[PDB]
C-alpha cells in the first residue's frame, strides 16, 4: 500500500495555521476544565467548611499554577473564538495579511488576559 | 493476443482542445469513445494560450465572416485551402458561442456581450481597416477554454485514460489504422487499444527548437506516429516564430498585448513596424513582424542586456488599470521570466517558435490522408487528425493569431459530427493479426532492451542545436543541406540510444526516450520539407531564393515517408459559398 | 446538518462571552471574597439561571465541538462512539451537577 | 556555486519504504535558475529521478512539490528563494496524497472533490439568449480570482482538514470551483447546489486555518470564497 508524505515535522505552518490548533487544543482543555471548576464550585458552595476548604486547595502554588493554565487557555479560546467569529460576520477580513495580522493581536491580547489571570490568582 | 485489448468505437490521442471538443461530440452521438493523454487533461498546451479565439461573432462592431476568411487567405500567403478555411470561418460564430453556453468565463463588453480585442492580420472590407474579432478572457483565453471543455467531458463522463502514452498506430494487413498500442504511466503496462476510428490530436512540437514557447510534452509524437505508419505529412518547413516570446526565456507575451495598443521598439526608440508594415504596422502577420525584428537585431538596431539580444514591447502607455484587466497573466509572466513590469518598462522580446503549421493532411471531416502511387488523394482507412497535429489546411505558411483555438473547436467538432458517415464510408476493417500489434512495439522494445548506448540527453540537445542554427526565421541552402546531414548522423546515433531506467511505476525516462524518436522524425520531416521548398512564403524564408513563387510553388509540399522524399499537393481553390480569392502579392 | 451546527456554535459562544463577562466582572470588583459575600452571589436569582443557562450553552457547545475533534481524529467507529458516550454523559452531568450545586444555596 | 539538495525518493519495486537522496549540482554564479531547471537537469544524471511537469511557466499546475516545507509550483520558484548558507534544499511531495513514485503524487481524491461539487454550467434552459449569455462586466468581475485556478492541488494538499477528510471535506480548490458556479450569473441553479453543500462536512470542516491562501501559486484566496459559500448556506437555510 502507497506511503503518503504527511511527517509534520517537515512540513511549514504559518502563523495562522499556529493559532488555529491552538484554539482546538485549548477547547478541549477547557472542557476537562469545566469538571474541574464546577467540581471546586460545588466545594466552595456546600458550607462554611467546603468554602475555607476550597481556598486552602487553591492556597497551594501547584494548584495556583494548573488555575492559571486553566484560565489562559480559556482566554485564548475566547479571543481565538472571538476572532473567528468576526471574520464569520465580515468584520475582519478573510486575507492572509489580515489573518496574520489579527493572529498576532489575538496574541497580544491573550498574553495579557494571562497575566491579569496571574494577578487574580 | 498477448497484450490486453481495449475495444471503443473511437479512441482520441489527445486532450488538448480539439481531442477533447471531439472526444464531447463523438460521446453526444452514441458511439462510445475513449480520450487519452499523456498528462492530466488540463495540463495540455492549449492552457497555456492566451490571447483569445478569433471569429467574427460581430460583437466589437459590426464584422463578416468573408472579411475573416479573407484575413486567413492572405495571411497564410495564399497556400491555406480555401474551402478549408471557408467551412473554418462560417461555422466559427456558432462553434464558439457554444462554448459560451458551456460556460467559457469570456471577457465582456458594457452590453454584456463577448469582449473581443484587435490581433495581428485582421481587417474590416477585405484588406481595410484594423479589426477585432479576438474573442477573449483576459489574456488566459485558453487556461478558461481547456477548464471549460473538461468540466463539459466530466459532465457528459467521457471515458478519459489520464496519463497514457500511445506508442504507435496500429495498422492492419490491408493498410487500414486500427487502433494504437500504449502505455499506462502509473503502471507500466501495455495494451492494445482497438478502434474503428483513431482520432490524432496529439498538438505540435516545438521542443525540436532550441528556444520553444511550447510545453515541455510538445514533442511531436503524432508526426513520429503518422511517419512510422507510413502516413506522409504535408507543410512541415513552415513553422511559425510568434514575433514576441521573452528574451532569454522562451515564454510566450501575447500578441494581445500589440492589439490593446502595445507597439515594438528598436534600440533607437523608432516603431519600425511602422517602415515594414505601413498599413497594419504591429498587427501585420506574424512571419513579417518576425522577419522584421530580425532585421533590425541582426543591422546592429537591437538592444542587449542580461535577457540577450531583443526587441522591445512597451505598454507602459495602457497604464496599470487596463494592464490588469486586459492582460494580467503576461504581467505575471514578465515579472516572473524577464523580471521586468511591464507597468513601468518595455519587455524584452525576440521572436520564439510557437507553431507547427504542418501536419498530417485531412480532410474537413478530419478524415486523414495519404496519396497513391499515381498522386491522387485516398483517405487513409480508420485514422482521423484534428487540431495542431492535423494540416487541413486552414493555415497555410502562416497561421493568424487566434485561429488555432478556432480550429480546434471547429475541426474537433467536425470530426465528431461526421464520425458516422466517415466509418459508414471506410467500411468493415480487417482485425489485426498479433504480429500487426507487435510491429507497433518493436520502438518500445528497442528502448526497454538497450542498457549500453549512447545518452540520450546530448541526442535531444543536439538535435534542438541543429534546427536552431538552421532551420530558424531565416534559411539558406548551403546551412540547411549541411542541416540535414547533421540530422541522419544524429539520427543513428539515436538507434543505438540507452534507457537508463528501466523500472515500470511512473517512469518518466522511458516517457522521454520515447518522445525523444518524435522530435527525431519531426526534425528530420521539417529539414527535408524546409530544403526541397526551393522559394519564401510566409514562415518559410530562403536566402538563396528570396521571392514567392507561385507558378512552380503554389502548393503544399508533401513528405513521403516510405521513400523519404518529398513531393507536391494542390493548394484547394473552390470555395463553395463565394468566389476564390486570387494568389496576389502580400503586404501589411 | 452542518449550518445547524455553525449556528449553535455561535449562538452559544455569544451567551459563553456574556456570562464570562458578567462573572469577571464580579470577581474583580469584590475585594475581599468572605465567604458571605461568595455565597449571596451564588443566591441570586439572576445568578443561578445565568450559570444554568452557561452550563445548556456548554452542553450545545462542547458537544458540537468535541464532535468535531473526534471526526478528524479517531477513525475506529467503535473507540469513537464510546468516546461520545463519555463525552455526552460528562457535559448532561455537569448540568445536572450545575442543578444540584445552586438549587442547594 | 554549489547547490545541495534532499529529495523524497519512492520506487516500490525497489524501497521498501521512501528515502531521503542527497544530489549536488554546479551551478552559474551569476544565473538565478527555477527549482524545475535543476530538477529537469538532476535527472540528467539520475535518469531514475521522477517527477511531473510540463508548462514550465506557472499555468499548467503539473509541477506541485513541498519545497523547504512549503507547496508550490517547482517551474516558478527561484532557487535562491530556497538556497540557504549551510543547509540542504528538501523537495518533498504534496502532502496528504498517496505517492506512487519519487515527487509523483496520485491526485485521484483532489479530482473527486472537485467532481462532487459539479463543476459545469448548469443551466436551465428558460429565457435562452439570442447569442451568447448577456453578462454585464460587473457579474463577470465576480468570476475574478475562481476561474484562474490550475488545479495543481498545492491549497488542499496544505489543509489540515483535508488530510483529516479528504473524502468528505470538498477542501479549498473544490470549495473555490464551487463558488465559481455559485455566483456565475449563467448559472440558474445556485439552490441545488447549495442544497448538496449543508452537511457537516462538504464546507464547514473549513475552519480559517489559511493554510491556503499562503500557497496558492495564482495568489487565490479559497478562505474568502468558503467565507461567501458559507453565508449564502446562512441564507438559505437558517
Ligand atoms: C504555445 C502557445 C500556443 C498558443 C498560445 C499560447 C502559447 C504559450 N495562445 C494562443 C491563442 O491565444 N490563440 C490561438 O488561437 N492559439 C494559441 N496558441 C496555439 C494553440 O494554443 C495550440 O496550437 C493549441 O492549443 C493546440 O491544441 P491541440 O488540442 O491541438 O493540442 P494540445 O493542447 O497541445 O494537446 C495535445 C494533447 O495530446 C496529448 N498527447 C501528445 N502526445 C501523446 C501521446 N504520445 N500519447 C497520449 N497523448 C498524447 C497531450 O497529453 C495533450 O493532451
Ligand atoms: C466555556 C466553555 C467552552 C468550551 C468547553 C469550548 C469548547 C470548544 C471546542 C471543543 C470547540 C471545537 C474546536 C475545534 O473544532 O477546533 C470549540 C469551538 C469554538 N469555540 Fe468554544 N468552548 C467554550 C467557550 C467558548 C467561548 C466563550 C467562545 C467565544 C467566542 C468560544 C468560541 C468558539 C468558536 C467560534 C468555535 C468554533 C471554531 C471552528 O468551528 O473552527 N467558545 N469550543
Ligand atoms: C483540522 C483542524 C485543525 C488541525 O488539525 N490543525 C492542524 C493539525 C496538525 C498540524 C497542523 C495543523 S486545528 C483547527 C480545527 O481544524
Ligand atoms: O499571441 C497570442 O496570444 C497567441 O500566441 C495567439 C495565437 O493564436 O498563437
Ligand atoms: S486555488 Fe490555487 S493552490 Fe489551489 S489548486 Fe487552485 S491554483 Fe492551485
Ligand atoms: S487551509 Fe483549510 S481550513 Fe479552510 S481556510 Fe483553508 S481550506
Ligand atoms: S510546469 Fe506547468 S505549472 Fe509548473
Ligand atoms: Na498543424
Amino acid at each position: 500500500q502507497r506511503p503518503v508524505n504527511l511527517d509534520l515535522q517537515t512540513i511549514r505552518f504559518p502563523i495562522t495555521a499556529i493559532a488555529s490548533i491552538l484554539h482546538r487544543v485549548s477547547g478541549v482543555i477547557t472542557f476537562v476544565a469545566v469538571g474541574i471548576l464546577l467540581w471546586l464550585l460545588g466545594t466552595s458552595l456546600s458550607s462554611p467548611e467546603g468554602f475555607e476548604q476550597a481556598s486552602a486547595i487553591m492556597g497551594s502554588f501547584f494548584v495556583k499554577f494548573i488555575m492559571w493554565g486553566i484560565l489562559t487557555a480559556l482566554a485564548y479560546h475566547v479571543v481565538v473564538g472571538i476572532r473567528h467569529m468576526m471574520m464569520d460576520f465580515g468584520y475582519l477580513e478573510e486575507t492572509f495579511e489580515a489573518g496574520k495580522r489579527s493572529a498576532k493581536i489575538s496574541f497580544v491580547i491573550t498574553v495579557v488576559l494571562s497575566l491579569l489571570a496571574g494577578v487574580l490568582v | 493476443m498477448k497484450l490486453p485489448v481495449r475495444e471503443f468505437d473511437a479512441v482520441v490521442i489527445g486532450a488538448g482542445g480539439a481531442g477533447m471538443r471531439a472526444a464531447l461530440q463523438i460521446s453526444q452521438s452514441g458511439q462510445t469513445c475513449a480520450l487519452l493523454s499523456k498528462v492530466f487533461p488540463t495540463r495540455s498546451h492549449t492552457v497555456s494560450a492566451q490571447g483569445g479565439i478569433t471569429v467574427a461573432l460581430g460583437n466589437t462592431h459590426e464584422d463578416n465572416w468573408e472579411w475573416h476568411m479573407y484575413d486567413t487567405v492572405k495571411g497564410s500567403d495564399y497556400i491555406g485551402d480555401q474551402d478549408a478555411i471557408e467551412y473554418m470561418c462560417k461555422t466559427g460564430p456558432e462553434a464558439i458561442l457554444e462554448l459560451e453556453h458551456m460556460g467559457l468565463p469570456f471577457s465582456r463588453l458594457d452590453d454584456g456581450r463577448i469582449y473581443q480585442r484587435p490581433f495581428g492580420g485582421q481587417s474590416k472590407n477585405f484588406g481595410g481597416e484594423q479589426a477585432a474579432r479576438t474573442a477573449a478572457a483576459a489574456d488566459r483565453t485558453g487556461h478558461a477554454l481547456l477548464h471549460t471543455l473538461y468540466q463539459q467531458n466530466l459532465k457528459n463522463h467521457t471515458t478519459i485514460f489520464s496519463e497514457w502514452y500511445a506508442l504507435d498506430l496500429v495498422k492492419n494487413q490491408d493498410g487500414a489504422v486500427v487502433g494504437c498500442t500504449a502505455l499506462c504511466i502509473e503502471t507500466g503496462e501495455v495494451v492494445y487499444f482497438k478502434a474503428r476510428a483513431t482520432v490524432l490530436a496529439t498538438g505540435g512540437a516545438g521542443r525540436i527548437y532550441q528556444s520553444t514557447t511550447n510545453a515541455h510534452i510538445n514533442t511531436g509524437d503524432g508526426v513520429g506516429m503518422a511517419i512510422r505508419a507510413g502516413v506522409p505529412v504535408q507543410d512541415m518547413e513552415m513553422w511559425q516564430f510568434h514575433p514576441t516570446g521573452i528574451a532569454g526565456a522562451g515564454v510566450l507575451v501575447t500578441e494581445g498585448c500589440r492589439g490593446e495598443g502595445g507597439y515594438l521598439l528598436n534600440k533607437h526608440g523608432e516603431r519600425f513596424m511602422e517602415r515594414y508594415a505601413p498599413n497594419a504596422k504591429d498587427l501585420a502577420g506574424r512571419d513579417v513582424v518576425a522577419r522584421s525584428i530580425m532585421i533590425e537585431i541582426r543591422e546592429g538596431r537591437g538592444c542587449d542586456g542580461p535577457w540577450g539580444p531583443h526587441a522591445k514591447l512597451k505598454l507602459d502607455h495602457l497604464g496599470k488599470e487596463v494592464l490588469e484587466s486586459r492582460l494580467p497573466g503576461i504581467l505575471e509572466l514578465s515579472r516572473t521570466f524577464a523580471h521586468v513590469d511591464p507597468v513601468k518598462e518595455p519587455i524584452p522580446v525576440i521572436p520564439t517558435c510557437h507553431y507547427m503549421m504542418g501536419g498530417i493532411p485531412t480532410k474537413v471531416t478530419g478524415q486523414a490522408l495519404t496519396v497513391n502511387e499515381k498522386g491522387e488523394d485516398v483517405v487513409v482507412p480508420g485514422l482521423f487528425a484534428v487540431g495542431e497535429i492535423a494540416c487541413v489546411s486552414v493555415h497555410g505558411a502562416n497561421r493568424l493569431g487566434g485561429n488555432s483555438l478556432l480550429d480546434l473547436v471547429v475541426f474537433g467538432r467536425a470530426a465528431g459530427l461526421h464520425l458516422q458517415e466517415s466509418i459508414a464510408e471506410q467500411g468493415a476493417l480487417r482485425d489485426a493479426s498479433e504480429s500487426d500489434v507487435e510491429a507497433s512495439l518493436d520502438r518500445l522494445n528497442r528502448w526497454n532492451n538497450n542498457r549500453n548506448g549512447e545518452d540520450p540527453v546530448a541526442i535531444r540537445k543536439a538535435l534542438q542545436e541543429c534546427m536552431q542554427h538552421n532551420f530558424s526565421v531565416f534559411r539558406e541552402g548551403d546551412a540547411m543541406a549541411k542541416g540535414l546531414e547533421q540530422l541522419k548522423v544524429i539520427r543513428e546515433r539515436l538507434k543505438n540510444a540507452r534507457l537508463d531506467d528501466t523500472s515500470s511505476e511512473f517512469n518518466t525516462q522511458r516517457v522521454e526516450c520515447l518522445e525523444l524518436d518524435n522530435l527525431m522524425e519531426t526534425a528530420y520531416a521539417t529539414a527535408v520539407s524546409a530544403n526541397f521548398r526551393t522559394e519564401s512564403r510566409g514562415a518559410h524564408s530562403r536566402f538563396d531564393f528570396p521571392d514567392r513563387d507561385d507558378e512552380n510553388w503554389l502548393c503544399h509540399s508533401l513528405y513521403l515517408p516510405e521513400s523519404e522524399s518529398m513531393t507536391r499537393r494542390s493548394v484547394n481553390m473552390e470555395p463553395k459559398l463565394r468566389p476564390a480569392f486570387p494568389p496576389k502579392i502580400r503586404t501589411y | 446538518n452542518g449550518v445547524h451546527d455553525f449556528i449553535l456554535v455561535r449562538a452559544t459562544a455569544i451567551v459563553l462571552t456574556l456570562y464570562i463577562i458578567y462573572m469577571v466582572g464580579f470577581f474583580a470588583t469584590s475585594g475581599e471574597l468572605t465567604y458571605e459575600v461568595w455565597i449571596g452571589f451564588f443566591a441570586s436569582a439572576f445568578t443561578k439561571v445565568f450559570t444554568l443557562l452557561a452550563l445548556f450553552s456548554i452542553l450545545i457547545h462542547a458537544w458540537i465541538g468535541m464532535w468535531q475533534v473526534l471526526t478528524d481524529y479517531v477513525k475506529p467507529l467503535a473507540l469513537r462512539l464510546m468516546l461520545q458516550l463519555v463525552i455526552v454523559v460528562a457535559l448532561v452531568v455537569y448540568v445536572i451537577y450545575g442543578f444540584v450545586v445552586v438549587w442547594g444555596v | 556555486m554549489r547547490l545541495e539538495f534532499s529529495i523524497y525518493r519512492y520506487n516500490p519495486d525497489v524501497d521498501d519504504a521512501p528515502r531521503m537522496q542527497d544530489y549536488t549540482l554546479e551551478a552559474d554564479e551569476g544565473r538565478d535558475m527555477m527549482l524545475l531547471d535543476a530538477l529537469i537537469q538532476l535527472k540528467e544524471k539520475d535518469p531514475s529521478l521522477s517527477f511531473r511537469r510540463s508548462c514550465r511557466e506557472g499555468v499548467c499546475g503539473s509541477d506541485g512539490l513541498n519545497m523547504n516545507g512549503k507547496n508550490g509550483l517547482a517551474c516558478i520558484t527561484p532557487i535562491s528563494a530556497l538556497n540557504q548558507p549551510g543547509k540542504k534544499i528538501v523537495i518533498r511531495p504534496l502532502p496528504g496524497l498517496p505517492v506512487i513514485r519519487d515527487l509523483v503524487v496520485d491526485m485521484g481524491q483532489f479530482y473527486a472533490q472537485y467532481e462532487k461539487i459539479k463543476p459545469y454550467l448548469l443551466n436551465n434552459g428558460q429565457n435562452p439568449p439570442a447569442r451568447e449569455h448577456l453578462q454585464m462586466p460587473e457579474q463577470r468581475e465576480k468570476l475574478d480570482g475562481l476561474y484562474e485556478c490550475i488545479l495543481c492541488a498545492c491549497c488542499s494538499t496544505s489543509c489540515p482538514s483535508f488530510w483529516w477528510n479528504p473524502d468528505k471535506f470538498i477542501g479549498p480548490a473544490g470549495l473555490l470551483a464551487a463558488y465559481r458556479f455559485l455566483i456565475d450569473s449563467r448559472d440558474t441553479e445556485t439552490d441545488s447546489r447549495l442544497d448538496g453543500l449543508s452537511d457537516a462536512f462538504s464546507v464547514f470542516r473549513c475552519h480559517s486555518i489559511m493554510n491556503c491562501v499562503s500557497v496558492c501559486p495564482k495568489g487565490l484566496n479559497p478562505t474568502r470564497a468558503i467565507g461567501h459559500i458559507k453565508s449564502m448556506l446562512l441564507q438559505r437555510n437558517a
